[PDB]
């Protein structure tokens, strides 16, 4: 069959349902920060400590 | 809310009388007058003026029937809106001020019963009661026969209020009442329940309709005794104090029909004890249909008992296995994430929970650190708008 015949490719599955929302929720803890990081750093800052 | 405001503070008194002519007859002038003015209380007293007000109709309920309250009341507006609406009959119209003594003699002339007491009482003598009924055991094979003492006295403030009765289920038996006295230095006895023996086979000889309990779990040689209760319908203003077994409270917590005495053995069960039973008979009161706000008092229930369990870490880092047993959201393989509402026991039940969770703590630095970086989970696997319902105070929570 190594010559002859072929075959077809699909090649993704990856469906591992904790690890996918997993994935899904880190990504939005992600946005989350890092909105969080630009508004901070763009707008008008009072913050905790001293100069954070 | 009353309870606690007049033992910070004196009564709240509700006045027919006068100091007339400079006089002043207040005790109550603990801060500041009351008797003629709107305008020198304070909000605290005005607001506990308006629970006192629903607690003493609760009285009246209890002297003299709901009907008998429509029938007043439909007096009272029947007289008034025939007074309204007119010509102005002069001379002939202030009947629409229905104050206290006309509206007390419509009462008696509903029905004339002894609310004069009653008033003396609580309208004219802003007293909370407390209650030291001393629990005492005969029948326990005892020749005297299901005997309790009356006992009350604590000044600062008090008042003593006699003749009432007494609420006590048996094993599987009669709701027991008993008078009650004034010179309160009293002993009583109990409408005696049968010889509850050979109770293995005795199971349920109806406990309350058909309720179905079995524990011989209690110091049950010579118990034939359940829950002690004064007023189970919250008649006099009370804080009761005794002492039971704790089985009863504990078995109490495995059912009754008031959520009164559900909470209250909650509170008692939040002082003292921490056998890991008490934790188990805490979690299977959580897990049914019973009540809410119920459950969530007995989530702080098991944060003072596991933050007893210091030396005595018997059961497990607590209540992760009650997010575990509870909630399937696709089985929940080991985290439980999604669209977990519409059913609004869970909804104020995981808007609670993991507080008392994280109130559990163990004296080698306090180290909830497991129960850190769950909740620090629980705060990432948040929903979409496949909740309809604005995940908003379960994150406010999470957060508290």
């Amino acid at each position: 069959x190594x010559x002859x015949x072929x075959x077809x490719x699909x090649x993704x599955x990856x469906x591992x349902y904790q690890v996918l929302r997993e994935k899904a929720a880190s990504q939005r803890r992600d946005v989350e920060r890092a909105l969080t990081r630009f508004m901070a750093k763009t707008g008008e800052t009072q913050s905790l400590f001293k100069d954070d | 809310k009353i309870v606690a405001y007049e033992l910070k503070t004196g009564g709240v008194l509700l006045h027919p009388i006068f100091g007339g002519g400079k006089e002043k007859d207040n005790p109550a002038s603990h801060l500041h007058f009351s008797i003629k003015h709107p305008h020198t209380l304070s909000w605290e007293y005005y607001s506990m003026f308006q629970c006192k007000a629903h607690l003493v109709m609760r009285l009246i309920e209890n002297r003299i029937s709901m009907e008998f309250m429509l029938q007043v009341f439909n007096k009272l507006l029947s007289l008034a809106s025939t007074a309204s609406s007119q010509k102005f009959q002069s001379h002939m119209w202030s009947q629409m001020l229905v104050s206290t003594s006309g509206f007390l003699k419509s009462i008696s002339n509903v029905s004339g019963k002894d609310i004069q007491p009653l008033i003396k009482q609580w309208v004219d003598q802003s007293g909370v009661v407390k209650f030291y009924g001393s629990f005492a055991f005969n029948r326990k094979r005892n020749v005297l026969e299901l005997e309790i003492k009356q006992d009350y006295t604590s000044p600062g403030t008090q008042k003593y209020v006699g003749p009432l009765k007494v609420t006590v289920q048996e094993l599987d038996g009669s709701f027991n009442h008993t008078l009650q006295i004034e010179e309160n230095s009293l002993k009583h006895d109990i409408p005696c329940h049968s010889k509850s023996r050979r109770n293995k086979k005795k199971k349920i000889p109806l406990m309350n309709g058909e309720e179905v309990d079995m524990d011989l779990s209690a110091m049950d040689a010579d118990s034939p005794l359940l829950w002690i209760r004064i007023d189970p319908d919250m008649s006099v203003l009370r804080k009761v104090e005794f002492e039971q077994a704790d089985f009863m409270w504990q078995y109490q917590l495995r059912y009754e029909r008031d959520v009164v005495a559900q909470q209250e053995s909650i509170l008692a069960l939040e002082k003292f004890p921490t056998p890991a039973s008490r934790l188990a008979l805490t979690d299977i009161l959580e897990q049914e249909q019973c009540f809410y706000r119920v459950r969530m008092s007995a989530c702080f229930c098991l944060a003072k008992i596991a933050n007893s369990m210091v030396s005595t870490w018997t059961g497990p880092p607590a209540m992760k296995s009650l997010f575990t047993r509870m909630f399937c959201c696709k089985s929940c393989p080991n985290i439980v994430k999604t669209n977990n509402f519409m059913s609004f026991q869970s909804y104020f039940l995981q808007k609670t929970m993991p507080v008392a969770m994280a109130l559990l703590r163990d004296v080698h630095n306090l180290c909830p650190k497991e129960v850190l970086t769950f909740i620090l989970d629980l705060i990432k696997y948040n929903d979409n708008r496949k909740n309809k319902f604005s995940d908003n105070y379960y994150r406010a929570e999470m957060i508290d």
